């Protein structure tokens, strides 16, 4: 058993320095955070303005560091000398970035039942991740029968989904997959005709 | 909130393995290369538009190192927990035959930042184009990491993602093939 | 230079 060699026991540290925005910079917070393996130890959170013990392991850390006045004072001016300053950095092209989905109609390989047509809209490469994906029948937007795979990350800053809609295919019908999102001021419509 | 960044980083031993990254809102904006002490921006553009000091990285790595073996000895060296991962293939575009994609292997939800990948086309190792990510930082503490195959797609080839971690028993194989 | 600034870890007590 084990699928890769080399089982030795494994110790693990993590450091993670999250700075947290709302409302552009109105609202910051710093949360410091030690993880050993899979556990919190200690942290500093600004809104605290002191290291704490999250776990009796990390008490040790908490007296020490809030012992140390210089560390203190740099780490409750962080907010200001590191969060605002690097959400300044790359604002431009993180908070502001808008990247336009490619959307895609087709039916599925899998058609389960005569007289039916389950069809699939694929809306690839977007950023950020806040959309939505609609099923119109004619001018009818579509609520029954919908099925979404939700947000998916592609590890590359675009995000993709998937949306399916069951059809009873009818002359005269045209069934369109509507994407609304940030990237763009009218929402791009892609159509399938019965 | 609207927007988060973290500066994320690790330590493990006995692997003497390191990583500094930062992330925005779940994605990486740049890490440093340990071997080649640079740093990697995730996207090309990005170095075009910021810098950041390698050797920053490293000096906080070297403490990272030492609250390690601090902690490995006040815990009586009480060793992770192998958490094994999450698999997922798919391709990120609609696949049409004959037009270039790329097939991800999306790995989640694992721990220690340490897992090997293989893409395999017919049962065979192929290494041609393939590229990787470093572990991307989770809010319950374990990790994330993406493989990527530039294919052409066909109706002859198929693939398999084999992923293997200490917390598994048998790799894992996830297969996909053109939806003919 | 539009440089991101890292926050410096920290030693425990030596």
């Amino acid at each position: 058993m084990g699928s890769m060699g080399d089982t030795r026991p494994r110790f693990l540290w993590q450091l993670k320095f999250e700075c947290h925005f709302f409302n552009g910079t109105e609202r910051v917070r710093l949360l410091e955070r030690c993880i050993y393996n899979q556990e919190e130890s200690v942290r500093f959170d600004s809104d605290v303005g002191e290291y704490r013990a999250v776990t009796e392991l990390g008490r040790p850390d908490a007296e020490y560091w809030n012992s140390q006045k210089d560390l203190l004072e740099q780490r409750r001016a962080a907010v200001d000398t590191y969060c605002r300053h690097n959400y300044g950095v790359g604002e431009s092209f993180t908070v502001q970035r808008r990247v336009e989905p490619k959307v895609t109609v087709y039916p599925s390989k899998t058609q389960p039942l005569q007289h039916h047509n389950l069809l699939v809209c694929s809306v690839s490469g977007f950023y950020p991740g806040s959309i939505e994906v609609r099923w119109f029948r004619n001018g009818q937007e579509e609520k029954a029968g919908v099925v979404s795979t939700g947000l998916i990350q592609n590890g590359d800053w675009t995000f993709q989904t998937l949306v399916m809609l069951e059809t009873v295919p009818r002359s005269g019908e045209v069934y369109t997959c509507q994407v609304e999102h940030p990237s763009v001021t009218s929402p791009l419509t892609v159509e399938w005709r019965a | 909130e609207e927007h988060v960044i973290i500066q994320a980083e690790f330590y493990l031993n006995p692997d003497q393995s390191g990583e500094f990254m930062f992330d925005f809102d779940g994605d990486e904006i740049f890490h440093v290369d340990m071997a080649k002490k640079e740093t990697v921006w995730r996207l090309e553009e990005f170095g075009r538009f910021a810098s950041f000091e390698a050797q920053g990285a490293l000096a906080n790595i070297a403490v990272d190192k030492a609250n390690l073996e601090i902690m490995t000895k006040r815990s009586n060296y009480t060793p992770i927990t192998n958490v094994p991962p999450e698999v997922t293939v798919l391709t990120n575009s609609p696949v049409e035959l004959r037009e270039p994609n790329v097939l991800i292997c999306f790995i989640d939800k694992f721990t220690p930042p340490v897992v090997n990948v293989t893409w395999l086309r017919n049962g065979k190792p192929v290494t041609t184009g393939v590229s990787e990510t470093v572990f991307l930082p989770r809010e319950d503490h374990l990790f994330r990491k993406f493989h990527y195959l530039p294919f052409l797609p066909s109706t002859e080839d198929v693939y398999d993602c084999r992923v293997e971690h200490w917390g598994l028993d048998e790799p894992l194989l996830k297969h996909w093939e053109f939806d003919a | 230079f539009n440089c991101y600034f890292p926050l410096r870890s920290y030693s425990f007590r030596p």
